[PDB]
């Protein structure tokens, strides 16, 4: 097992965790998906978290097929997104030159 | 964990039919 | 504070993409060559089957001969749908 | 301000995928069929004839049934490095 | 010619009018992409401008091969991100329900 | 305009040579 595909398995175990309780097992509806955010994006997502109508719309932006779950399908784009707005971050302001990383999201 | 056979149903329904 | 492990997990995705793209040239590029280092090292074989040049060819949606993060964003996004699936075999 | 004209062709590469993704569902979704539309109604014959469904294939990175605005930009990307080819015949 | 087809081409007629002026005439140079950024992108990239040092991390960043000039090929990456990043400020704190704009970059 | 045969040489090396 890889760095990355260790990575996979945390974003694939952490949706499990969530998904199974409720409704559809591999699905995560609108109570799922704020326990989720709440915990295990508690850093990332901190002032999101802090009005419950903007978790509303981000789920209901990532729910593409509008049947008011996430699939796991729909749920990794979220993850791409934090991941790639926290590279964002550890990028902001840069003026170079070469390649440092400032601390990212959540911190 | 290494997720193997989670025994339960996959989503599969991955398109609209609102 | 202390990120959650899904938070680390994201982050340390950055971390991967980087041991690459900073071998040599453009600090956010992986280049033809260093992609082929990265699918061997981090995917698993039913990804890596595909062959290093045709992941290329998918990945570089630019064809600017280089794999920047965005476009190692497509890759993470299909490992991770791919081995979903397989946890449901 | 009043913008640059090349700032009212991006905010307008925006205006155009909502025309497709607001037709029905997720207002960020282009279903397969609207991507027929929009691919028929959008882009040129050389980018029609790849096929709306090969386009649908390609774009749906993670295989969720629609294309949203992310995904329509790898689109937006093709046509471009396309289009620039295309000049210098 | 579509709505798209124009937008495309005047990415491409902007590429083009600061790409002829020194160097490859197909390719954009420092003091060349300074120029387009500080026209033609005076509005997006309003408060990048006013650091030519922050302008000169962008460029290296866009310069994926490394022979310090931006191709095409490199160039519509910045305009992808521009876009994405203006879609992203016309949904900036939203709390939904349903599907908004508010004003996009530069604005 | 619509940029047809814009008769100068395209840029076409795209790779790394460093
Ligand atoms: C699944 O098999 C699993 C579940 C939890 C953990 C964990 O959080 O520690 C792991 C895992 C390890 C398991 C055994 C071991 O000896 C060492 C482990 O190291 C790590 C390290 C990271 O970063 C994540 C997970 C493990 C495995
Ligand atoms: C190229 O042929 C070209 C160059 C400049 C313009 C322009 O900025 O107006 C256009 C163009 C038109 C040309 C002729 C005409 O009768 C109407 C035109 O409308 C537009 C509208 C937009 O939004 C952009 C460009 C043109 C064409
Ligand atoms: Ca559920
Ligand atoms: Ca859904
Ligand atoms: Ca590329
Ligand atoms: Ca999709
Ligand atoms: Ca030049
Ligand atoms: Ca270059
Ligand atoms: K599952
Ligand atoms: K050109
Ligand atoms: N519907
Ligand atoms: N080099
Ligand atoms: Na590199
Ligand atoms: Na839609
Ligand atoms: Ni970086
Ligand atoms: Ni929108």
């Amino acid at each position: 097992m890889s760095q990355l595909e260790r990575n996979i398995e945390t974003i694939i175990n952490t949706f499990h965790q969530y998904s199974v309780k409720l409704g559809h097992p591999d699905t995560l509806n609108q109570g799922e998906f704020k326990e989720l955010v709440r915990k295990d994006l508690q850093n990332f997502l901190k002032k999101e978290n802090k009005n419950e109508k903007v978790i509303e719309h981000i789920m209901e932006d990532l729910d593409t097929n509008a049947d008011k779950q996430l699939s796991f399908e729909e749920f990794i784009m979220l993850m791409a997104r934090l991941t790639w707005a926290s590279h964002e971050k550890m990028h902001e302001g840069d003026e170079g030159p070469g390649h440092h990383h400032k601390p990212g999201l959540g911190e | 964990r290494s997720p193997e056979s989670v025994a339960f149903p996959m989503f599969q329904s991955h398109w609209y039919s609102g | 504070p202390m990120l959650t492990e899904l938070e680390k997990a994201l982050n340390s995705i950055i971390d991967v993409y980087h041991k690459y793209s900073l071998i040599k040239g453009n600090f956010h590029a992986v280049y033809r060559d260093d992609l082929k280092k990265l699918l061997e090292t981090e995917s698993p074989q039913y990804i890596r089957k595909k062959g290093a040049d045709v992941w290329f060819k998918e990945l570089d949606i630019n064809t600017d001969g280089a794999v920047n993060f965005q476009e190692f964003l497509i890759l993470v996004i299909k490992m991770g749908v791919a081995a979903h699936k397989k946890s449901h075999e």
